[PDB]
């Protein structure tokens, strides 16, 4: 069926802060294979930040081990995607995506002063 | 709820004399024999259909919030033990979670001065009744009595061959590891609980008994730090057929018979069997699947299947039927699913043959490999070319030079493959039958459908077709095939 | 490689059957014994294998044991398997007995009267470490 997704969160962070990221989705989560967040910095094309598939397997770029957590919560429709040490390089606009096909609409991110 | 409190106009009454003739003042010591009066009238309002449960505790309680319990403890004084065999059949019944606590308070020690007295076999199902429920109450009574040998007189009622005793005897040792955490389940094999075991679960007399010796020893399957020990017992053969043999609908015919396992159990015993679920061990989650299915049942036949939404177990039955390699456990979980009346989910999986450039850039970008999202752009794959790569393609025009790189591509095409939704494409319904010989098979679907063929017209292919046009390179996977569509000989 | 061999009526005699069992694997022997076949030993080599790695053989009977290999001569039945492939191979039958009397060799098959010179236990419910120390013994296994 269609699944839709609206994420929630953003905004601006000092360098070396913590922000947290949610993405709710039109059906259960542990009904849908794999869910993935990527990152669009404005003049690049997109990458990927982390993906979370069915049985809890994680994965990460290389460029995010460490600052970067993502986790399914099944009691409420949401998974998670959670900052925890910034850079200004790390400003763009986050999308989450379900299977690989369903987007979502994005949220922006900046980080300075 | 008018009903309910109207057995409770049949019941209660009767209580107006009958508290008064144990409360009778002068007595005799044939007049002890009193004490049957109630018993019958608690066996009685226990075994109303539907209605049961609510009457029974609540007349119950009234011998606890007036005072009748005291004489029960006050009374084992007697030397002689017709007495005793007589009132502790009463004291079973009566026993419920605000009873419990009571003699939790005082009556322990009053209690295991006949547990010691193990020769009687009249008096010794009372005293494996009252060390069966007593488990309930907590952890802190089960390591007091476990000090004792509170669990020696269980331990060695093994040997004995009554059979009301060894159902007694198999629901305490169930409610003793179920309720006593990690603590106890060292002790327990400790005093070599888990190889007395064997006795109860080769019977071959009454299926209650197997279905609680294993319950037993799947919850003490749990406790890794023993795991060894409780392997080699030899009992854990004995639980993976058993289940397989059982179906739990006749269980629910003969859980309704027999008087203490009539209406069947609460709140509070069945949220500890939820966690059975997802726990490692596979017969951990094949017997807690059994029960929670055989317990809906039970509890299906009366209007109360509201208990098992808040108890937040339809929760774990929806995410673990989706995504579950056990054909066993899913069926009982679709069963009991399909009995309480919800829907059975069913996964969302990516329409891999449908696909666009886009998404073959999306997916590569996923899987790591985005060093090449250009050359897969230049070329033009979509959907339906990934799922018919080679190795030549991949070796000469999209560049994978390195074979270690093209192992690594694979792994995850295979992968991705096993988990597509080719249900745009496949008429006859081949993923599921591939599927259901082995779940590694499934990737091959697209193969035997781009070629063209299906279910109906499988029987008349040979190795030579499967291997240089379906791409199917691994002689085991051909050899199977083959056999699995062979064994159906001009069938239809 | 099992010790201990134990031969059982698949109806009766199972639960005290299991009761020898565990008081004997309390003392430390590999033992073997079969579950859930209803007469599928008629594969040619399962009965051989099962015979062969046993070292002892303990015939326990329950009261009314021995009536279908009875009146059969034929090597159809399981228990009868089991009685003449150790005996062929030369094993020791050390039976133990509870609620059974010894039939009429007559109407016993003619070719397993052998068995009727080895010596039993009566079965004891209440001293049951009285029997299994006597049991201990005499197993040359
Ligand atoms: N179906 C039942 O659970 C059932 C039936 C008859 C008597 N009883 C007795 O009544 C008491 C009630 O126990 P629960 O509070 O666990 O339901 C128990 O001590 C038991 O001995 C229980």
């Amino acid at each position: 069926m269609a699944v839709q997704l609206v994420e929630s969160g953003g905004g601006l962070v000092q360098p070396g802060g913590s922000l947290r990221l949610s993405c709710a989705a039109s059906v259960s989560i542990s009904r849908i294979y794999v869910m993935a967040w990527y990152r669009q910095a404005p003049g690049k094309q997109r990458e990927v930040v982390a993906v979370i598939r069915y049985d809890g397997t994680t994965n990460y770029p290389d460029s995010v081990k460490g600052r970067f957590t993502i986790s399914r919560d099944n009691a409420k429709n949401t998974v998670y995607l959670q900052m925890n040490s910034l850079k200004p390089e790390d400003t763009a606009v986050y999308y989450c995506n379900a299977n690989v096909e369903t987007w979502g609409q994005g949220t922006q991110v900046t980080v300075s002063s | 709820g008018t009903e309910v409190q109207d057995a409770l106009e049949r019941a209660l009454p009767e209580l107006q004399q009958a508290l008064s003739a144990l409360k009778q003042a002068g007595g005799a010591r044939a007049v002890g024999a009193g004490l049957a009066e109630v018993f019958q009238l608690v066996e009685e309002a226990w075994l109303l259909p539907a209605v049961g449960r609510e009457v029974a505790q609540g007349l119950c309680d009234a011998i606890r919030l007036d005072g009748g319990l005291d004489l029960l403890l006050r009374l084992l004084q007697a030397p002689e033990l017709e007495t005793r065999v007589q009132a502790a059949r009463l004291l079973e019944q009566i026993l419920v979670a605000e009873n419990r606590d009571r003699v939790a308070r005082i009556g322990l020690g009053v209690i295991l001065n006949l547990a010691k007295e193990r020769e009687p076999v009249e008096l010794a199902r009372s005293v494996a009744g009252i060390l069966e429920h007593m488990f309930k109450h907590s952890e802190e009574t089960c390591q007091r009595l476990v000090a004792a040998g509170g669990l020696d007189a269980v331990l060695y009622w093994c040997r004995r061959t009554d059979p009301a005793l060894l159902r007694h005897c198999a629901l305490a040792l169930g409610n003793c590891a179920l309720h006593g955490g990690q603590a106890v389940q060292r002790r327990m094999v400790e005093k070599r609980a888990a190889e007395w075991l064997f006795p109860l679960a080769f019977s071959k007399e009454d299926e209650l008994l197997r279905l609680h010796a294993c319950l037993a020893v799947a919850v003490l399957a749990t406790n890794k730090e023993v795991e060894r020990e409780v392997e080699r017992s030899g009992t854990l053969a004995l639980v993976e057929p058993l289940v397989a043999s059982l179906d739990p609908g006749r269980f629910a015919r003969c859980l309704v018979d027999a008087s203490d396992t009539s209406q069947g159990r609460g709140p509070d015993d069945l949220q500890r069997l939820v966690p059975l679920l997802d726990s490692n061990r596979l017969e951990a989650q094949c017997i807690g699947a059994f029960y929670l299915c055989a317990e809906a049942a039970i509890k299906s036949l009366q209007g109360k299947t509201k208990v098992f939404s808040d108890i937040g177990a339809i929760q774990s039955l929806k995410r673990l039927v989706s995504y579950s390699t056990n054909g066993t456990k899913s069926a009982l979980a679709k069963r009991a699913l399909r009995l309480l009346g919800e829907e059975v989910p069913r996964p969302i999986l990516p329409s891999v043959p449908s696909w666009k450039e886009a998404e073959v850039q999306t997916w590569l970008q996923q899987i790591g490999f985005s060093k090449y999202c250009e050359s897969f752009r230049e070329q033009q794959v979509d959907g339906d070319l990934l799922l018919r790569l080679t190795e030549e393609e991949l070796q000469t025009d999209l560049g994978m030079k390195s074979g270690i790189t093209r192992k690594r591509f694979f792994r995850e095409l295979t992968e991705l493959k096993t988990f597509a939704n080719y249900s745009t494409c496949d008429r006859s319904n081949l993923a599921d039958w591939l599927g259901s010989l082995d779940p590694r098979f499934r990737q091959y679907t697209y193969g035997l459908v781009s070629c063209g063929l299906d279910r109906s017209l499988l029987h008349r292919v040979s190795e030579q077709q499967l291997l240089e046009d379906c791409g199917i390179h691994l002689g085991v996977h051909r050899a199977r095939i083959l056999t699995a569509a062979r064994e159906m000989l001009h069938s239809p």
